């Protein structure tokens, strides 16, 4: 899944926002970790 | 002269009074009411409260 990624603190558990309210909920207790890599140029390209 | 029988009753009554009054102690928390804490605070540290 590809998200804007402008909310680093919201992805980590403990915070919920409007994007969490509507697009995809991010509960305050998530067992998953945060993994990222330098691939913005390839994925990103009106459009 | 019946002070010995009254002493036991007084001790039990004051122990029960202390126990029932201990519920109002804050213990340094935000509030002493569970409902208010749960309503006006999110779980992440309400749990430790």
């Amino acid at each position: 899944f590809v998200i804007r990624g402008d909310e680093v603190r919201q992805i980590a558990p403990g915070q919920t926002g409007n994007i969490a309210d509507y697009n995809y909920k991010l509960p305050d207790d998530f067992t998953g970790c945060v993994i990222a890599w330098n691939s913005n140029k390839l994925d990103s390209k009106g459009n | 002269a019946l002070g010995k029988l009254q002493d036991v009753v007084n001790h039990n009554a004051q122990a029960l009074n202390t126990l029932v009054k201990q519920l109002s102690s804050k213990f340094g928390a935000i509030s002493s009411v569970l409902n208010d804490i749960f309503s006006r605070l999110d779980p992440p540290e309400a749990e430790v409260q």
